[PDB]
Protein backbone atom coordinates (compact mmCIF):
# COMPACT_ATOMS: atom_id res chain seq x y z
CA UNK A 1 0.00 0.00 0.00
CA UNK A 2 7.35 6.19 7.19
CA UNK A 3 7.32 6.67 10.74
CA UNK A 4 9.25 3.63 13.07
CA UNK A 5 7.07 1.29 14.92
CA UNK A 6 6.85 1.48 18.67
CA UNK A 7 6.23 -1.06 21.17
CA UNK A 8 4.21 -1.59 24.18
CA UNK A 9 4.57 -3.61 27.18
CA UNK A 10 1.78 -5.86 29.41
CA UNK A 11 1.73 -8.97 31.46
CA UNK A 12 3.38 -9.58 34.85
CA UNK A 13 7.00 -7.75 35.80
CA UNK A 14 7.49 -9.78 38.88
CA UNK A 15 9.87 -7.58 40.79
CA UNK A 16 9.70 -4.30 38.55
CA UNK A 17 5.71 -4.06 39.84
CA UNK A 18 6.25 -0.86 41.98
CA UNK A 19 5.15 1.87 43.44
CA UNK A 20 6.73 5.25 43.67
CA UNK A 21 8.02 5.14 47.07
CA UNK A 22 9.28 1.40 45.89
CA UNK A 23 11.21 3.00 42.86
CA UNK A 24 15.06 3.02 43.75
CA UNK A 25 18.22 3.51 42.00
CA UNK A 26 18.88 0.14 41.57
CA UNK A 27 16.22 -0.10 39.41
CA UNK A 28 17.88 2.45 36.89
CA UNK A 29 18.07 1.72 33.15
CA UNK A 30 15.21 -0.97 33.78
CA UNK A 31 11.76 -1.41 32.66
CA UNK A 32 9.70 -0.77 34.96
CA UNK A 33 5.85 -0.96 35.54
CA UNK A 34 5.08 1.63 37.81
CA UNK A 35 1.17 2.12 39.47
CA UNK A 36 0.23 4.86 41.11
CA UNK A 37 -2.03 8.44 41.17
CA UNK A 38 -1.59 11.56 38.44
CA UNK A 39 -1.24 14.53 40.74
CA UNK A 40 0.01 16.91 38.39
CA UNK A 41 0.21 17.13 34.52
CA UNK A 42 1.80 19.81 32.32
CA UNK A 43 0.68 21.54 29.21
CA UNK A 44 1.13 20.16 26.03
CA UNK A 45 4.35 21.35 24.05
CA UNK A 46 5.52 20.41 20.57
CA UNK A 47 9.35 19.87 20.55
CA UNK A 48 10.63 20.72 16.85
CA UNK A 49 12.48 17.51 15.11
CA UNK A 50 13.22 18.29 12.25
CA UNK A 51 13.14 22.57 10.91
CA UNK A 52 12.33 23.11 7.45
CA UNK A 53 13.92 26.27 5.88
CA UNK A 54 13.57 28.00 2.36
CA UNK A 55 16.47 30.07 0.92
CA UNK A 56 14.95 32.65 -1.67
CA UNK A 57 18.31 33.52 -3.45
CA UNK A 58 18.81 30.14 -4.18
CA UNK A 59 14.84 29.30 -4.32
CA UNK A 60 15.88 25.55 -2.27
CA UNK A 61 14.76 24.56 1.21
CA UNK A 62 16.84 22.89 3.56
CA UNK A 63 16.37 20.95 6.67
CA UNK A 64 17.80 20.13 10.06
CA UNK A 65 17.25 17.04 12.13
CA UNK A 66 17.17 17.50 16.21
CA UNK A 67 17.36 14.95 19.09
CA UNK A 68 17.52 14.92 22.99
CA UNK A 69 18.46 12.28 25.46
CA UNK A 70 14.87 11.54 26.18
CA UNK A 71 14.63 10.55 22.77
CA UNK A 72 16.82 7.50 22.64
CA UNK A 73 16.70 4.89 25.25
CA UNK A 74 21.05 4.43 24.38
CA UNK A 75 22.69 7.84 25.59
CA UNK A 76 24.69 9.59 22.49
CA UNK A 77 27.44 11.73 22.05
CA UNK A 78 25.18 15.32 22.54
CA UNK A 79 26.05 17.08 19.20
CA UNK A 80 23.92 20.51 19.63
CA UNK A 81 23.21 22.03 16.06
CA UNK A 82 22.00 25.53 16.46
CA UNK A 83 18.81 26.76 14.94
CA UNK A 84 19.87 27.98 11.07
CA UNK A 85 19.45 31.22 9.77
CA UNK A 86 22.25 31.19 7.07
CA UNK A 87 22.64 28.70 4.64
CA UNK A 88 26.23 27.51 3.95
CA UNK A 89 26.84 30.10 1.72
CA UNK A 90 25.69 32.88 3.52
CA UNK A 91 22.00 33.11 2.34
CA UNK A 92 19.06 34.01 4.46
CA UNK A 93 16.77 31.56 5.77
CA UNK A 94 13.29 31.95 6.26
CA UNK A 95 11.14 29.07 8.64
CA UNK A 96 8.72 26.99 6.67
CA UNK A 97 6.27 26.34 9.27
CA UNK A 98 4.06 23.71 8.41
CA UNK A 99 6.62 21.74 6.58
CA UNK A 100 8.50 21.88 9.84
CA UNK A 101 7.84 18.78 12.34
CA UNK A 102 6.74 18.97 15.97
CA UNK A 103 6.34 16.15 18.08
CA UNK A 104 4.03 16.52 21.33
CA UNK A 105 5.74 16.53 24.22
CA UNK A 106 4.23 15.89 28.32
CA UNK A 107 5.35 15.67 31.30
CA UNK A 108 3.33 14.07 33.96
CA UNK A 109 3.58 13.20 37.90
CA UNK A 110 2.69 9.98 39.10
CA UNK A 111 2.39 9.91 42.96
CA UNK A 112 1.63 6.67 44.95
CA UNK A 113 -1.96 5.94 45.51
CA UNK A 114 -3.26 7.40 48.91
CA UNK A 115 -4.94 4.08 50.01
CA UNK A 116 -1.45 2.13 49.46
CA UNK A 117 0.61 4.91 51.15
CA UNK A 118 0.94 4.95 54.64
CA UNK A 119 -1.18 7.11 56.52
CA UNK A 120 0.97 9.56 58.19
CA UNK A 121 4.02 10.27 55.47
CA UNK A 122 4.48 12.65 53.14
CA UNK A 123 3.59 10.68 49.35
CA UNK A 124 6.83 9.84 46.98
CA UNK A 125 6.23 10.38 43.52
CA UNK A 126 8.08 10.04 39.97
CA UNK A 127 8.19 12.43 36.76
CA UNK A 128 6.79 10.64 33.35
CA UNK A 129 7.91 11.78 29.72
CA UNK A 130 5.31 10.81 27.52
CA UNK B 1 70.46 52.79 -1.98
CA UNK B 2 69.74 49.84 -0.11
CA UNK B 3 72.11 50.32 2.77
CA UNK B 4 71.04 53.36 3.43
CA UNK B 5 67.58 52.59 4.81
CA UNK B 6 66.82 53.73 8.49
CA UNK B 7 64.30 53.40 10.89
CA UNK B 8 62.72 56.92 9.51
CA UNK B 9 61.45 55.09 6.68
CA UNK B 10 59.68 52.50 8.93
CA UNK B 11 56.07 52.14 7.50
CA UNK B 12 56.58 54.30 4.72
CA UNK B 13 56.74 53.91 0.76
CA UNK B 14 60.34 53.41 -0.18
CA UNK B 15 61.53 53.06 -3.64
CA UNK B 16 64.99 51.38 -4.11
CA UNK B 17 66.92 49.32 -6.63
CA UNK B 18 68.97 45.90 -6.49
CA UNK B 19 69.24 42.78 -7.75
CA UNK B 20 67.10 40.07 -7.04
CA UNK B 21 68.87 36.66 -5.89
CA UNK B 22 65.78 34.32 -5.01
CA UNK B 23 62.03 34.13 -5.73
CA UNK B 24 60.30 31.06 -3.63
CA UNK B 25 57.92 29.10 -4.48
CA UNK B 26 53.77 30.29 -4.53
CA UNK B 27 52.09 29.84 -0.97
CA UNK B 28 48.85 29.85 -0.70
CA UNK B 29 46.80 32.53 1.55
CA UNK B 30 43.14 32.73 1.98
CA UNK B 31 41.68 35.74 1.28
CA UNK B 32 37.94 34.07 1.42
CA UNK B 33 37.49 30.97 3.90
CA UNK B 34 34.03 29.49 5.05
CA UNK B 35 34.06 28.02 8.39
CA UNK B 36 32.21 26.15 10.89
CA UNK B 37 31.80 25.29 14.13
CA UNK B 38 33.29 21.67 15.48
CA UNK B 39 29.84 20.60 17.17
CA UNK B 40 27.85 23.94 17.23
CA UNK B 41 27.64 23.52 13.27
CA UNK B 42 27.45 27.35 13.08
CA UNK B 43 28.61 28.78 9.68
CA UNK B 44 30.96 31.89 9.28
CA UNK B 45 32.98 33.79 6.85
CA UNK B 46 36.21 35.55 7.09
CA UNK B 47 37.42 37.81 4.32
CA UNK B 48 40.93 38.83 3.96
CA UNK B 49 41.98 41.86 1.64
CA UNK B 50 45.56 42.63 3.63
CA UNK B 51 48.42 40.35 2.88
CA UNK B 52 51.42 42.47 3.86
CA UNK B 53 52.22 40.84 7.16
CA UNK B 54 55.23 38.07 7.16
CA UNK B 55 55.62 35.90 10.50
CA UNK B 56 52.53 36.07 11.71
CA UNK B 57 48.73 35.28 11.84
CA UNK B 58 47.07 39.18 11.51
CA UNK B 59 44.14 37.26 10.47
CA UNK B 60 43.50 33.95 12.11
CA UNK B 61 40.23 31.60 13.02
CA UNK B 62 38.30 33.63 16.04
CA UNK B 63 39.21 31.78 19.48
CA UNK B 64 35.58 31.03 20.37
CA UNK B 65 32.34 30.38 18.50
CA UNK B 66 30.22 33.39 17.17
CA UNK B 67 27.06 31.64 17.75
CA UNK B 68 26.27 32.75 21.40
CA UNK B 69 27.30 36.31 21.53
CA UNK B 70 25.47 37.25 18.29
CA UNK B 71 22.77 35.82 19.46
CA UNK B 72 20.67 35.42 16.01
CA UNK B 73 18.18 32.87 16.63
CA UNK B 74 15.32 33.75 18.69
CA UNK B 75 15.69 29.86 20.34
CA UNK B 76 19.09 29.90 21.16
CA UNK B 77 19.12 26.26 21.76
CA UNK B 78 25.90 26.43 29.93
CA UNK B 79 27.18 24.70 26.29
CA UNK B 80 30.60 25.79 25.34
CA UNK B 81 32.42 24.61 21.68
CA UNK B 82 35.45 24.77 22.92
CA UNK B 83 38.70 27.15 21.96
CA UNK B 84 39.18 27.00 18.49
CA UNK B 85 36.27 25.18 17.15
CA UNK B 86 36.23 26.14 13.78
CA UNK B 87 36.90 24.28 10.97
CA UNK B 88 37.95 25.50 6.93
CA UNK C 1 11.24 29.01 15.49
CA UNK C 2 12.28 32.55 14.35
CA UNK C 3 14.33 34.14 12.03
CA UNK C 4 16.92 36.41 12.48
CA UNK C 5 16.04 39.90 13.23
CA UNK C 6 17.81 42.31 10.25
CA UNK C 7 19.86 45.63 10.34
CA UNK C 8 19.45 47.81 7.65
CA UNK C 9 19.92 51.67 7.05
CA UNK C 10 19.29 54.56 4.58
CA UNK C 11 20.51 57.93 4.03
CA UNK C 12 18.28 60.76 5.26
CA UNK C 13 19.88 63.50 6.69
CA UNK C 14 22.81 65.47 5.59
CA UNK C 15 24.80 64.61 8.83
CA UNK C 16 27.92 66.43 9.84
CA UNK C 17 29.94 68.34 7.45
CA UNK C 18 32.79 65.86 5.44
CA UNK C 19 36.25 65.37 7.13
CA UNK C 20 39.46 65.12 5.18
CA UNK C 21 40.64 62.16 7.28
CA UNK C 22 37.82 60.94 7.15
CA UNK C 23 37.88 57.22 5.53
CA UNK C 24 34.85 57.70 3.15
CA UNK C 25 36.11 61.70 1.69
CA UNK C 26 39.42 59.76 1.20
CA UNK C 27 37.70 56.60 -0.91
CA UNK C 28 35.80 59.62 -2.95
CA UNK C 29 38.24 61.76 -3.41
CA UNK C 30 40.57 58.54 -5.05
CA UNK C 31 37.36 57.30 -6.87
CA UNK C 32 37.27 60.79 -8.51
CA UNK C 33 41.26 60.66 -8.98
CA UNK C 34 40.32 57.20 -11.22
CA UNK C 35 37.21 58.74 -13.31
CA UNK C 36 38.22 62.11 -13.82
CA UNK C 37 42.49 62.04 -14.05
CA UNK C 38 43.95 63.09 -17.85
CA UNK C 39 47.52 62.46 -19.25
CA UNK C 40 47.57 64.27 -22.39
CA UNK C 41 43.91 63.57 -23.74
CA UNK C 42 42.69 60.32 -22.53
CA UNK C 43 41.01 58.93 -19.04
CA UNK C 44 43.88 57.21 -18.86
CA UNK C 45 42.92 55.35 -15.52
CA UNK C 46 39.60 54.71 -16.93
CA UNK C 47 40.21 53.02 -19.93
CA UNK C 48 43.38 50.89 -18.28
CA UNK D 1 32.90 4.15 47.12
CA UNK D 2 32.77 7.22 49.19
CA UNK D 3 28.97 8.97 49.51
CA UNK D 4 29.73 10.82 52.65
CA UNK D 5 30.32 14.56 51.42
CA UNK D 6 26.93 16.74 50.99
CA UNK D 7 27.13 20.12 48.96
CA UNK D 8 30.28 18.57 47.07
CA UNK D 9 31.57 16.75 44.52
CA UNK D 10 34.94 15.44 45.60
CA UNK D 11 34.94 13.01 43.09
CA UNK D 12 33.92 14.49 39.32
CA UNK D 13 34.36 13.71 35.63
CA UNK D 14 38.35 14.08 34.54
CA UNK D 15 39.08 17.88 33.78
CA UNK D 16 40.54 16.84 30.39
CA UNK D 17 41.56 13.17 28.30
CA UNK D 18 43.10 10.70 29.87
CA UNK D 19 43.99 8.86 26.62
CA UNK D 20 47.17 10.96 25.95
CA UNK D 21 48.79 10.58 29.61
CA UNK D 22 48.00 7.01 29.34
CA UNK D 23 49.38 6.63 25.64
CA UNK D 24 48.73 3.03 25.60
CA UNK D 25 48.23 2.48 22.09
CA UNK D 26 51.42 2.43 20.13
CA UNK D 27 50.28 4.42 17.33
CA UNK D 28 48.68 7.67 19.36
CA UNK D 29 47.01 8.97 16.53
CA UNK D 30 48.63 18.44 18.22
CA UNK D 31 45.17 17.03 19.29
CA UNK D 32 43.13 18.39 22.46
CA UNK D 33 39.72 16.57 22.88
CA UNK D 34 38.64 19.93 25.39
CA UNK D 35 37.66 20.88 28.88
CA UNK D 36 35.33 18.62 29.81
CA UNK D 37 35.04 16.07 27.29
CA UNK D 38 33.81 12.88 28.62
CA UNK D 39 30.53 12.16 28.91
CA UNK D 40 28.45 9.56 31.21
ZN1 LIG E 1 29.47 26.54 18.07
Amino acid sequence: PRHPWKLSFKGSFGAHALSPRTLTAQHLNKLVSVEGIVTKTSLVRPKLIRSVHYAAKTGRFHYRDYTDATTTLTTRIPTPAIYPTEDTEGNKLTTEYGYSTFIDHQRITVQEMPEMAPAGQLPRSIDVIL
Amino acid sequence: PLRDLDSEHVSKIVRLSGIIISTSVLSSRATYLSIMCRNCRHTTSITINNFNSITGNTVSLPRSCLSTIESESSMANKKNCGPDPYII
Amino acid sequence: SFDRPEIYSAPVLQGESPNDDDNTEIIKSFKNFILEFRLDSQFIYRDQ
